[PDB]
RNA sequence: CGGAGAGGGAACCCACU
């Protein structure tokens, strides 16, 4: 009547994902935890654009949603900041929000790119995913000016998570596997012969599934968690671990109330 | 059938062909429909085909039959032979935005002062 | 509000309805309600009328409410079926290898909005506690409901041999004191079929209750899916590779005859039908081969059908596709007619200039050996256009002349009604009938019966 | 005719009972005094169909025969289908 | 237009591979090189580049508006 | 001077005819557009073309329910005068 | 015999299987310009006041 | 014919025909002959040879183009009248060698049968693996995808202009596409489809899309509209464009128009909205009253560009086009390259949506009941194709006839990166997590969004704009008009027997009216309410008569009758 | 202004005989993709009355092949009259037989 | 122009209450939860640890309709034993739960940072 | 009051008041367009 | 100054179910 004890080990940690097991856990705990990462975790992106000046041939709110989709690097302050809902402060403060400012006009006769790099945030350590890529890679395109052409636009970044926008989504590929064999056979292969092997999978290439056991229980959930740049792949996951826990202390707090207000 | 058999079998020789094209499919449709189709059809005697040239020819009211396939002729007929219409039909309560008589409007609804007495206002 | 889809052909293409406020900006009708109006959401539009005055808003509501309109005057039969994901997931459900967890049972049962909070005894009580899809139906089915109905795959000989009442195959669907038994759920039990078990439930409990029947139905069904999971894949459209062989080898045989058949004609050897002259008699023996041929390839397409197979799960449960579809997707489009007879001689005595002049054969007059899988070759591919614009236009053509025919029927009949008399008359009084439908019932609380004492 | 002769069916139609329950709930919409104590419910529909199952609508029907003539069949006084 | 700056499906930044992928087809690399040069594992990564059609060139050739 | 005949783009006479695709961007005119239209108001007309009998050709056909039985016809043309189709029919009886 | 109507809505239709078959989803948009006309009683003036 | 071959003096589009059993022999040069290009073959060879393929490989350089390839007498133009005494071979190798012998005496074969095809019935994959009528609504929906129709579509003022942010051309596409330019200017986007049912609302041939692709910018697309007007038109009724002054004008809509600017024009980069003034024009009145034109209700978009010229006749006009951008919302028209139409049913974010072993989770998910009776295989090699091509890099060929290439082959090549080789996939539940049981049919198909949006056919109406000759509600979306309660509607609510809804309908929703009318003629009478004075001229009563209500449509119809002397008298007894 | 209302308008022939002219010809370019331009440029129509129940001239014939796309033709009442064109199908324009 | 704003997901109106507690009348020691602005993500979870505990008679979840955004949750327990305080011991082992995964997930990635 | 243009040829800001006929002061070219306005337009990225 | 909103119509064409 009690929580069980899952246990995670790390397959493989890199800048650009993070793959790992857990182990004595909940198909539905699995589940939520995968769902946070694609939903509940907050990041940094642009929400508020302000255009003075677009004379290219993309429109304003074209160029507008190209910048949202631009990941900014929030590693730590993303915790620190507030959502703009909750800020007490006016429109934008540095508080609750990051100022972005970009001014490009092409002047000679060879056609400009307007890359993130063109960017120019107020705060140094919240920018764009040109950070460091040492140890020649391009950087994020935003469109390409004729020679007369310019913009001129200011925008700002607010606090958000996947489940307003899809440029909140910190994450770019959650794999989510559990039993590689077909040993619960939750599905059903008409023709296991023809399914190719898991990577997971423990089988020789004799043996096509893993034999039925009707006793068994969905563990040993593997993940695979690719992040687009903004968040490193290995704060992820304790971002949406923190996320989901918090979620449910409020739930919590939100039902202790109301029994004690109701007896 | 009409001219060798008479009007009763032509109403059961055209409920058999009339069915038959429904029954081809497969399909049912209730023997209410086809009885009242054929018997709307032979109810006077004579074959009334369903045009303008069976359904204005009986004496149904101008106003009727000024819905269909017509509205000029019918009507100028209906003012040189000084022709009454009782406004009992359906199409003709509804031109003039009255109860047409066809269920919530067949009947009349009175007050029943006894039943009155009974009950009281609230609050 | 009253809701209709606009080319109202009968009295339940209008509809009352009650109003649910939604987010976003489209008209959200449930999906059995779908069948009535005839409406397909591929880009439908419906229009919405609001009854003002609160006595008419009252009328609607005690006459042309959709709970009370879903069985029809017009054939006796429900007019709403459990339909196109329902139906199929209903007949995987209720299948007798279908059983849920404990977890899954609860999850099912919160869907249920005539559940009384009660969880039955699962089927299986040890090694571990397993219910069963028809276990489940069964609280679904509301009050003591008594019906008997068919499943599509029973077989003939079952009835008559042993293991009557005790079905190998869970067919001989059985509901007994509102509680399914054994059998097998598809269309000719839930669908809108005459004495179906939907039909039962409105005749025995109320139209409210029917429509919680409907509703529950489609949540629970439709969120077990979310478990079960239904496709189609080009997997689900190939065969043995036996199969393969034995279409071709029936299509050899069938183009060998239809050759000799040819060369009879043409040699004169052939004796033309009494009643019948020679070119129609060996048009008659063409197609009774090309028929005979697409019909065992078609047959031997559902033998080699697998248990698993997503065309199948489909046909059977009757919610899509019939059983042609599947044989002119795997093994045999068919031939081709334009008027009912093979394609024209468009050109000098010959079809396409890729034909030889005079030419009879299969290939040459619109029959297709091809199948929707192996692709058609150019010659069958205009012969299945040229085919298909008759069957487009005709679509077109017909509309015009049936909603003609339509307005001048009611226009004959608009004022034919029943008096308090319980006569018919029209509106200047004369009789009709002297009893509607020479008996004085109403069209929609009729059934099928047998009548024991005849023959 | 007289109360002797009554030659219609004594079940209330479902035309009758639309009709009925929407002219009787709209005189309670118009604040005519109820015949049935009501436990707090707002809606005159809902109203008029408490009514109608405690056969107490102060209403009667005059259906017209073919011939002309009428019946007065009092709403307490004929079978409600429902 | 031009390239989208994440691919729909996955989410994973696709915008600032376009160039580069460009850059690799100016090469002996095929599309398949190219594509897993440029770090596209899924073809729903795959398909952004793959299938794109680059028209801001072809709308860049137009005098602007303005000067 | 007769008059202003409208004239169809990307035609013999139009102002975009051989243009380069250079030029043509420089007159912000799309080099991929097809022509074939005329603009008029500044609006794009396309003239559908119209299907007909053909001319000059002999038919032989048989009408069902007419006092004759089969009808030959030749609508006549001459090379493109200011005279209709003259249609001729020669006729036999159907007794 | 037919004419155009007030209080009437049209749009494109969408399946929804989480209601039931006498319940018809409509936007807010249209249900925010069609209205319905209640008449005040005392049992509902307060409500329609507030409205 | 050999004159005809060389170009001596007979031209190509000149046909020669042989009647042979009838002797006549005839020669047509006139104008209309509807021809297309067919190979020339003597005894069993064709004349089209490895020089003229490999110097028409080098063109751009060697200059030897179609003129010279007819000019060679390789093809000639076959109309159908020449195409009655010729013998064509579907393809030369398949249909010119030694074997049964069927013809060999042919006279012309086909360069490509896909040629048998239009415009847009050429951007079908696999045409023949679908039933006719699928191509059909193909051909019919493929004008009505959005996509960029033209690159020089922002210096093009044009009403009802419809472009899509991230057009792509198909993964898998016909060998004709690359002469129809459709992978220069396509309309649609390569979305990855599941075709199983999710939760039941795609199941009416509707669809689920993600809701994170629509707001990554999948399918997002913007609304072109343009307004134009002109100032003129009187001898003092002059046109002129200005803000409008209350004080001044004397008509004047409760909008705002400080959205002008002095000209009367908004500057471009304005938001803009329903009732909103766009153009101030006002005319001279003999003080002023405007002619001012509003945005159509309902719009709610953006200012683009305005322009000032003059018309042919020297006076000011002014085109404004403003932008509107459309996001892929529920109810929102959407089909694929094989009739395969339907509406968005309901958007999920990409938690909610179901994925495969990686974090793929399809764009689009549509009902497995719409194939079997619609029978488009041709959806489902797309579908498998399009997944076969985007793993191997290259774009997928789907040639009608080619014949190389059958789901046999495209399964093995499948099979070899790691997938099902007929497709399918094992999905988890998106809600739960647990894989669903059945495995899951999906892979990029080239989808198309469709103009129909649901924005744009959305309406309603309460008690609004009225007709002038009968007082009846107005008819259309723009003038805010109401629904047509038909006479099919009108037979619906008599067979419900709903005779007082049939009278609120065509009555009190449509158009109340009252009418005065005497007792002893059914004539209409006079009324003057105000002094309550009833007076029937042709009678002298002036004491009885009577008030009935009517409706406006039947009042002017006994006027009309009365006009045309008839005389319906209408006694309230 | 003859040839200008005649094509902006459709009414083919004299603006008096406005009824008696047959209209439809010289449409307003379908602008909305390049392959609705495309196929609005290359379009054929048959001048038969539509809402005819005689079905014979809508049937796609044997001798469309290669000159009148099979597929592709509007869904309404216009189904079969008015056709598009194939790909390499080609119209002569005509020259002397002198 | 019917498009909720996308805040409506998970942001309780003025007024609106996180949690809402009903009785349910038709079987003893049930209770419906309904929560506001919640979804699968903590429905699924809430449900699956409390059907670990064995005085769990009856737990499930619901969405009543994905557009709108609501979550119901039934619970049934045994006897002496109390549906709220089930659900508030299922909550605080779902908490202790994911604050010991935290804590062993940020040792395993220092133990492969260089381990 | 000023209510600058620019000419479609030759992209030149010209003055222009009301009630003149639509000429640039260079060229001769007669297609003009406004401008782009200097109020605060605020666009979410969504 | 009173919130004024009622904003022609005919024809043809395309398209949607
Ligand atoms: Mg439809």
């Amino acid at each position: 009547p009690y929580a069980n004890q899952p246990t995670v080990r790390i397959t493989e940690l890199t800048d650009e994902n993070v793959k790992f097991i857990i182990e004595n856990t909940d198909l539905a705990v699995a589940n939520s935890i995968r769902r946070v990462f694609i939903a509940e975790v907050p990041i940094i992106a642009i929400d508020w654009v302000q255009i003075d000046a677009n004379s290219s041939v993309l429109h304003d709110e074209f160029i507008a949603h190209r910048l949202g989709l631009i990941p900014l690097t929030s590693d730590d302050i993303v915790d620190k900041l507030q959502y703009s809902r909750d800020c007490t402060c006016e429109e934008f403060c540095p508080e609750c929000s990051v100022e972005f400012t970009l001014d490009v006009r092409c002047n000679e006769d060879q056609t400009r790119h307007v890359t993130s790099r063109d960017l120019i945030s107020n705060s140094p350590r919240v920018i764009p995913v040109t950070s460091r890529n040492r140890d020649e890679q391009d950087d994020i395109l935003i469109v390409k000016l004729r020679k007369g052409q310019e913009l001129r636009l200011r925008a700002y970044a607010k606090k958000g998570f996947g489940k307003e926008h899809a440029k909140w989504n910190p994450t770019a590929g959650v794999a989510f596997e559990y039993d590689p064999d077909n040993a619960l056979r939750h599905t059903v292969y008409p023709k296991p012969e023809e399914w190719p092997k898991s990577e997971y999978s423990e089988l020789d290439e004799d043996e096509s599934q893993a034999p039925y056991d009707p006793n068994g229980k969905p563990e040993r959930f593997y993940y695979n968690v690719e992040s687009c740049g903004s968040l490193r792949p290995e704060t992820i996951v304790l971002s949406a671990l923190s996320g989901l826990k918090k979620k449910l202390s409020d739930l919590q707090t939100q039902l202790s109330h109301e029994i004690q207000s109701d007896v | 059938i009409f001219t060798v058999l008479g009007i009763e079998a032509v109403r059961k020789a055209l409920e058999r062909e009339l069915y038959h094209v429904i029954s081809f499919d497969g399909s049912y449709v209730n023997y209410r429909h086809l009885a009242l189709l054929c018997d709307t059809m032979t109810c006077r005697g004579h074959l009334m085909a369903i045009t303008r040239h069976g359904v204005n020819r009986q004496d149904t009211g101008p106003l009727m039959k000024c819905s269909f396939e017509e509205t000029v002729d019918v009507l100028m007929e209906a003012a040189a032979h000084g022709e009454s219409d009782p406004m009992k039909g359906v199409s003709e309560n509804i031109m003039l935005g009255q109860l047409a008589p066809a269920g919530t409007g067949c009947f009349d609804l009175l007050l029943d002062a006894e039943k009155c007495k009974y009950g009281m206002e609230i609050p | 509000v009253i809701f209709n889809r606009q080319p109202t052909l009968h009295k339940m293409s209008m509809m009352g309805h009650r109003v649910r406020i939604l987010p976003w900006s489209t008209f959200r009708l449930n999906l059995s309600v779908t069948t009535p109006y005839n409406a397909d959401f591929d880009g439908d539009e419906m229009n919405l009328h609001l009854p003002q005055s609160l006595e008419t808003r009252a009328e609607i509501q005690e006459l042309a409410m959709v709970p009370r309109m879903i069985v029809t005057p017009q054939s006796n039969r429900p007019v709403m079926g459990i339909v196109q994901d329902t139906l199929t997931a209903v007949r995987k459900f209720t299948k007798r290898d279908v059983f849920l967890e404990r977890g899954e049972v609860m999850n099912l049962l919160m869907f249920l909005s005539t559940w009384d909070g009660k969880v039955p005894q699962p089927a299986i009580l040890k090694p571990r506690p397993l219910w069963t899809g028809k276990q489940i139906f069964s609280l679904i089915i509301p009050g003591h409901i008594n019906c008997i109905r068919t499943h599509s795959t029973h077989p003939d000989d079952e009835d008559s041999g042993p293991y009557k009442h005790i079905s190998p195959g869970d067919t001989k669907v059985v509901v007994e004191n509102g509680e399914l038994i054994m059998g097998i759920l598809c269309k000719k039990s839930l669908g809108t079929s005459a004495g179906s078990l939907v039909h039962i439930s409105y005749l025995e409990m109320g139209h409210d209750i029917t429509r919680l029947f409907y509703s529950n139905i489609q949540t629970v069904i439709n969120n077990w899916l979310l478990i079960e999971g239904h496709t189609i894949g080009i997997g689900d459209s190939i065969a043995d590779s036996k199969t393969y062989q034995d279409i071709q080898n029936t299509i050899k045989k069938a183009k060998q005859d239809v050759i000799e058949v040819i060369e009879k004609a043409h040699n004169n050897e052939l004796e033309p039908t009494p009643g019948n002259t020679l070119r129609q008699t060996f048009e008659n023996q063409v197609n009774r081969i090309l028929n005979d041929a697409r019909d065992k390839t078609g047959s031997s397409a559902q033998k080699s059908l697998s248990e698993y197979n997503n065309f199948k799960s489909m046909v059977v449960s009757g919610a899509k596709g019939s059983k042609i579809n599947i044989s002119q997707v795997i093994a045999v489009v068919g031939q081709q007619n334009v008027e009912g007879k093979r394609i024209p001689f468009g050109f000098k005595h010959r079809t396409l200039p890729h034909f030889i002049k005079d030419d009879y054969g299969p290939e040459s007059r619109g029959f297709v050996e091809n199948s929707y899988l192996a692709g058609l070759t150019p010659t069958e591919f205009f012969f299945h256009a040229m085919g298909g614009r008759e069957g487009l236009i005709d679509t077109a053509v017909k509309t015009a002349e049936t909603g003609y025919i339509q307005r001048r029927l009611i226009k004959s009949m608009e004022s034919v009604m029943v008096k308090y008399d319980a006569t018919v008359r029209n509106s200047i009084n004369q009789v009709v009938q002297l009893r509607y439908g020479e008996d004085g019932l109403a069209g929609e609380s009729v059934e099928f019966q047998n009548l024991a004492t005849l023959k | 005719q007289a109360n002797q002769k009554r030659i219609t069916t004594p079940y209330m139609t479902k035309y009758e009972r639309a009709r009925v329950l929407g002219t009787r709930a709209l005189q309670i919409a118009m604040c005519a005094p109820v015949m049935v104590e009501l436990e707090g419910e707002t809606d005159p529909l809902l109203i008029a169909m408490k009514e109608l199952k405690a056969r107490k609508i102060p209403i009667i029907i005059r259906r017209y025969l073919p011939d002309g003539s009428y019946e007065d069949w009092g709403v307490d006084e004929l079978i409600i289908s429902d | 237009m031009i390239i989208p700056v994440r691919c729909f499906t996955c989410g994973k930044i696709v915008g600032n591979k376009w160039e580069a992928y460009l850059g690799l087809l100016q090469a002996e690399y095929t599309e398949g090189d190219a594509l897993d040069a440029l770090g596209l594992k899924r073809y729903c990564c795959r398909r952004m580049l793959l299938a794109h059609v680059d028209l801001i060139e072809k709308l860049l050739n137009y005098a602007p508006l303005e000067k | 001077f007769i008059g202003k005949i409208p004239i169809m783009l990307r035609s013999t006479y139009c102002l975009l005819n051989g243009l380069t695709d250079r030029d043509l961007c420089e007159l912000n005119e799309c080099p991929l557009d097809p022509g074939g239209y005329f603009i008029i108001n500044g609006s794009e007309k396309v003239l559908i073309a119209q299907e007909k009998m053909a001319t000059n050709t002999v038919y032989v056909f048989a009408k069902k329910d007419s006092k004759y039985a089969y009808t030959g016809e030749c609508r006549s043309c001459l090379e493109n005068s200011s005279r209709p189709t003259s249609t001729i029919w020669v006729s036999m009886l159907a007794r | 015999m037919g004419k155009r109507v007030d209080f009437s809505a049209r749009t494109v239709i969408t399946p929804d299987p989480n209601l039931s078959i006498d319940q018809v989803g409509v936007p807010r948009s249209i249900a925010a310009n069609m209205t319905f006309a209640e008449i005040v009683t005392p049992f509902n003036i307060d409500r329609l006041q507030e409205l | 014919r050999k004159l005809r071959r060389q170009m001596d003096i007979i031209v190509s589009e000149v046909s020669m025909i042989r009647d042979i059993r009838e002797r006549e022999i005839r020669i047509y040069t006139d104008a209309g002959r509807i021809c297309r290009p067919l190979l020339i073959v003597e005894k069993q060879k064709l004349l089209l040879k490895k020089r003229h393929i490999d110097q028409l490989k080098e063109r751009e350089y060697n200059n030897y183009s179609w003129q010279d390839l007819v000019a060679s007498g390789v093809v000639e133009y076959i109309d159908t009248l020449e195409e009655e005494t010729v013998m064509l071979a579907m393809t030369p190798d398949d249909l010119q060698e030694k074997e049964v012998a069927y013809c060999s005496t042919y006279t012309h074969c086909e360069i490509h049968p896909s040629m048998i095809l239009g415009v847009c019935a050429s951007i079908i994959p696999f045409p023949d693996h679908n039933q006719s009528p699928r191509n059909t609504y193909q051909s019919a929906m493929g004008k009505q995808a959005m996509g960029v129709y033209i690159t020089n579509f922002h210096v093009r003022m044009d009403t009802l202009a419809h472009v899509l942010y991230y057009p792509q051309k198909p993964l898998v596409t016909t060998r004709s596409m690359e002469y129809l330019r459709f992978r220069e200017l396509p309309a649609g986007i390569n979305s990855i489809v599941a075709i199983a049912s999710y939760t039941g609302y795609n199941q009416e041939d509707s669809v689920i899309m993600n809701r994170s692709a629509v707001d990554r910018g999948f399918f997002r697309s913007v609304f072109y509209r343009s307004y134009k007007e002109q100032e003129s038109k009187g001898f003092d009724q002059e046109e002129v464009f200005e803000k409008p002054t209350r004080e001044t004008c004397q008509g004047m809509r409760h909008a705002i128009y400080d959205k002008l600017d002095d000209d009367g024009l908004i500057a471009p980069g304005v938001r803009v909205s329903g009732d909103d003034v766009i153009i101030g024009k006002t005319v001279t009145l003999p003080t002023k009253r405007d002619c001012s034109t509003f945005l159509r209700t309902s719009e709610t978009g953006i200012v683009d560009q305005v322009m000032v010229t003059l018309n042919q006749e020297g006076y000011k006009f002014c085109k404004i086009r403003v932008r509107s951008v459309r996001i892929p919302q529920i109810g929102d028209k959407f089909a694929s390259r094989h009739g395969q139409k339907g509406t968005c049913g309901i958007q999920y974010r990409q938690e909610d949506m179901p994925f495969t072993c990686e974090g793929i989770t399809p764009d689009i998910i549509i009902n497995p009941h719409a194939i079997p009776s619609r029978m488009t295989i041709g959806h489902l090699i797309e579908c498998l194709q399009g997944k076969v091509s985007a793993n191997k890099g290259e774009i997928g060929d789907a040639t009608p006839f080619n014949d190389a290439v059958n789901v046999q082959k495209i399964s093995n090549l499948l099979s070899d990166y790691g997938y099902h080789l007929r497709g399918n996939e094992v999905l988890y539940n998106g809600f739960t997590g647990r894989k669903i049981t059945s495995q899951i049919f999906i892979g990029p198909t080239y989808y198309q969004r469709l103009k129909h949006m649901v924005d744009d056919k959305i309406h309603s109406r309460a008690r609004g704009p009225i007709q002038i000759l009968n007082r009846q509600p107005m008819e259309g979306r723009s003038r805010d008009g109401g629904l047509r309660f038909g006479e099919m509607e009108r037979d619906c609510q008599i067979a419900h027997g709903a005779a007082q809804f049939l009278r609120e309908r065509l009555f009190e929703a449509s158009d109340p009216y009252q009418v005065h009318v005497c007792n002893l003629c059914g004539i209409m009478a006079i009324a003057n309410t105000r002094t309550h004075t009833y007076e029937c001229r042709g009678c002298r009563n002036k004491t009885q008569i009577s008030l009935v209500r009517m409706p406006y449509a039947c009042k002017l119809l006994f006027q009309e009758l009365m006009s045309m002397s008839i005389a319906p008298r209408m006694m309230s007894v | 202004d003859g040839l200008k209302y005649s094509l902006a308008t459709g009414n083919w022939g004299d603006q008096k005989k406005a009824h008696q002219a047959r209209a439809g010809v010289s449409q307003v370019l379908n602008r909305l993709t390049f392959a609705s331009t495309l196929s609005h440029l290359r379009r054929l129509n048959s001048p038969i009355g539509r809402d005819g129940k005689l079905a014979k001239p809508r049937q796609l014939h044997n001798t469309l092949w290669g000159m009148v796309c099979p597929a592709e033709t509007p869904e309404g009442h216009a189904v079969g009259l008015v056709k598009n064109l194939a790909l390499m199908a080609y119209i002569s324009v005509g020259s002397q037989p002198s | 122009m019917n498009a909720p704003p996308a805040f409506e997901s998970f942001l309780l109106f003025e007024g609106e209450k996180k949690i809402t507690i009903n009785k349910d009348t038709k079987v003893p020691n049930a209770c419906l939860f309904t929560i506001n602005k919640e979804d699968h993500t903590l429905g699924n979870i809430i449900k699956s640890q409390l059907l670990k505990d064995p005085q769990v008679l009856f737990a499930g979840y619901k969405v009543p309709h994905p557009l709108e955004h609501k979550i119901i949750i039934r619970v049934q327990t045994t006897p002496d034993y109390s549906p709220q305080e089930a659900f508030t011991n299922a909550i605080t082992d779902l908490i202790s739960e994911l604050s010991l995964l935290e804590e062993r997930f940020r040792v395993a990635i220092k133990d492969k940072q260089e381990g | 009051q000023p209510m600058i243009y620019i000419c479609g040829e030759c992209h030149t800001e010209n003055e222009i008041k009301s009630r003149d006929p639509i000429r640039c002061r260079e060229c001769g070219y007669r297609i003009m367009y406004k401008k782009r306005t200097k109020r605060l337009v605020v666009f979410d990225a969504r």
